[PDB]
Order: structure tokens, then sequence, then C-alpha cells
């Protein structure tokens, strides 16, 4: 997260880290046994870490739960970045506490200009690299689909939205992928991609979760 | 699908670090630039015996993940991360053919993938994303090995973090 702030311990309790010996993606806990993340974060033998604020130390409030099923969306297209969503069924229920809680799915899609909370442990710099120890947070508005399409010609589908600042300086970044975009208390986005980080006229692009709610509900119901 | 790995067993980073591409069959030769046609400046990417370990590269994906997988479309560049110079592309040019060259623009999604081959990795070029790839190999000319499309005959590299 570039141009953000330290979330604090209890502030983003639905944030999880996707781990295979190292942190590589974010994710969101949507109930005690299911996490949503990005399809491009798919990896064998994922461990989900929950209750973490400082990713680099064993604070004790952590829970490390192995994935039992990692289900990439069946239309995920690695050529076009479309349908960039994955569900992870955890092998056991997370125990919920002050640092571990679920985020609920939206009942409808969010509008342009709505302020959202974007979080992760990704790069905090627009040029060069610096990775934080603690979870970082950013308030960023949804951008209209027209300006998202003007920002990235030929690449924005109906299953993506832009959020952030066309001025630059504030954005998600590498290491934030798969993490939450929460608007009006509901999971509306998943960190996916962009051109650089926090660059002028190159906002973040996020998987549009409101389009997938029926797929998520069905998938959970059948698995 | 697999994570691309360096010679120390660590995942290759998305832009953050530079890496030498160390050929397994031409150990005494490193990445450099050379002139192709009637061009004034050297713009062709070559493996040069008088240039070892050679110029290091960065691998870049727009995806907000900090590692590179074999399935990601990549830009490959010399020089710094957030720059648009030293960006590899493939350009038809005599006498080399489909020659790997450097340019000063960078698309959202680059045309390359890094794919496991034998004891290291090959660079594969995609004219378009939906299609099969074309291996990058070597054209021996003027006592250097010009990187060019040579499908079936890839130059196999190990990826050594520059440090």
């Amino acid at each position: 997260i570039v141009g953000g702030y330290t979330c604090g311990a209890n502030t983003v309790p639905y944030q999880v880290s996707l781990n295979s010996g190292y942190h590589f993606c974010g994710g969101s806990l949507i109930n005690s046994q299911w996490v949503v993340s990005a399809a491009h974060c798919y990896k064998s033998g994922i461990q989900v870490r929950l209750g973490e604020d400082n990713i680099n130390v064993v604070e004790g409030n952590e829970q490390f739960i192995s994935a039992s099923k990692s289900i990439v969306h069946p239309s995920y297209n690695s050529n076009t970045l479309n349908n960039d969503i994955m569900l992870i069924k955890l092998k056991s229920a997370a125990s919920l506490n002050s640092r571990v809680a679920s985020i609920s799915l939206p009942t409808s899609c969010a509008s342009a200009g709505t302020q959202c909370l974007i979080s992760g442990w990704g790069n905090t710099k627009s040029s060069g690299t610096s990775y934080p120890d603690v979870l970082k947070c950013l308030k960023a508005p949804i951008l209209s689909d027209s300006s998202c399409k003007s920002a990235y010609p030929g690449q924005i589908t109906s299953n993506m939205f832009c959020a952030g600042y066309l001025e630059g300086g504030k954005d998600s970044c590498q290491g934030d992928s798969g993490g939450p975009v929460v608007c009006s208390g509901k999971l509306q986005g998943i960190v996916s991609w962009g051109s650089g980080c926090a660059q002028k006229n190159k906002p973040g692009v996020y998987t549009k979760v409101c389009n997938y709610v029926s797929w998520i509900k069905q998938t959970i119901a059948s698995n | 699908s697999s994570v691309v790995v360096d010679t120390n067993g660590q995942p290759v980073s998305n832009g953050a670090d530079a890496y030498y591409l160390v050929p397994v069959s031409h150990g005494h030769a490193g990445l450099a630039l050379a002139k192709i046609g009637n061009e004034a400046e050297p713009r062709a990417v070559v493996l040069d015996p008088h240039h070892r370990p050679g110029r290091p590269v960065r691998f870049e994906s727009p995806l907000r993940i900090n590692i590179i997988k074999e399935s990601y479309f990549l830009n490959i560049k010399f020089g710094p991360s957030s720059s648009d110079s030293g960006v590899w592309d493939v350009i038809q040019q005599d006498p080399i053919g489909l020659a790997v060259k450097v340019t000063d623009t960078k698309s959202l999604l680059g045309p390359f993938k890094v794919e496991k081959e034998g004891e290291g990795y090959k660079i594969v070029y995609y004219p378009e994303r939906g299609q099969t790839g074309l291996d990058i190999g070597l054209v021996h000319r003027n006592d250097k090995y010009y990187l060019a499309v040579k499908d079936g005959e890839p130059c196999v590299f190990k990826i050594r973090k520059a440090t």
C-alpha cells in the first residue's frame, strides 16, 4: 500500500495472509471456514494466516490454518486477467476473536465516489521497494467504469473496477494482491493489478466481487 | 503455474530485484547490447563473450503479487524497475530475423514468459497472449550470439540474483 497508514491490531480483522513459507498474497475471511483471494495467487498447499498484524513475528493471537480446497473461478483467464477470484476452504474453522472476524458479501454493487478501505502488507513505495512489518491501510474511492476504461484501454471487463486517485501518490501495490477492498461494510473488491503503483492516471484495478456473490454462495453450498 | 526460482532457491521478484541470466551452454558469455543493421547505437540484445556476467534484467508483471510464475506475461528490461527504457521486444530485422531488441516504451502486459527447461529456464515470446509461444534462442554472428526467435532451440538460462 502506497500513501497509506498503519491499520492497527484490531482494525482489519477479516484480513488474512496467504503463505507457502513466505507471505505472497492477501485474502479476506468471509466466514469461519472460507477465504476469498485472487485467482493469480493460486498455489499448492497454501497456509492461511489469521490474526496477524505484524507478519514477521509470532504475536500469539495468530491462527495458521491450511487450505483444504483452493477453487479458482472456472472462467479465470490468465491471458486477460478476467475473473480474478479464488475461494479457499480452510481445513478447520477459524476461532473468531478481536483480531479475527469475517467480512460479509455485498447485496449490491458499489457506486462511483464511494470511499473504500484497502489493506495489505505490500510495497509502500511508488519507486523502489519497501515492505512493512505491520498491516497498512488506505481509503480510496471507486472510480467510474468510463474513467477506468479511459485509464486502461481494451483491458477493463465488466468484472473489474478501478479505485484510487488519478493524481497518483496513493494506491495498492505488489504484495497486496488478493486482499480486501471494503466499502459500506461489505467486501466489494479484491486487489488484482495496475500499471506500476500510485502513478498518475494508472489507478488500481480490483475484481468486482458483487458479480460473484451467487457463484461464491453456490460454491460454498456445494463444498 | 510454478513459481520462477533463482539459483539460491528463492522466488524471483516482480520488478524489485535484478537478475543475471547465466546461460548453461555458453557459460563464458553475458547479456549485452550490440548493433544490428545500419543502426548507430547498439539496440540488439546479445550474449557477448566480452561481457560477463553481463547486464542484469528485471521481470515485471502488472499483477500486485511479489513473485513471478511461469504463467505470467512479463516485461523484461535492463536498468531500473519503474523506468520505460531498456525494455525488451521482438522486431523483425535483417540479418538476425525476429530479433530481441531494447526500446523505450513498456506495455501494461509484456510479451514474454519464463518457462522451465532442462536444468534452468527459457524465455518464450508471445506475438499475442492467446497463442502458443516462440522460444528465444541464439543467432551466432560477428562473434556474438544475438537473442532471437528460434523455436525448438531455446537458450537455457539460470537466474542468478544480482545481489
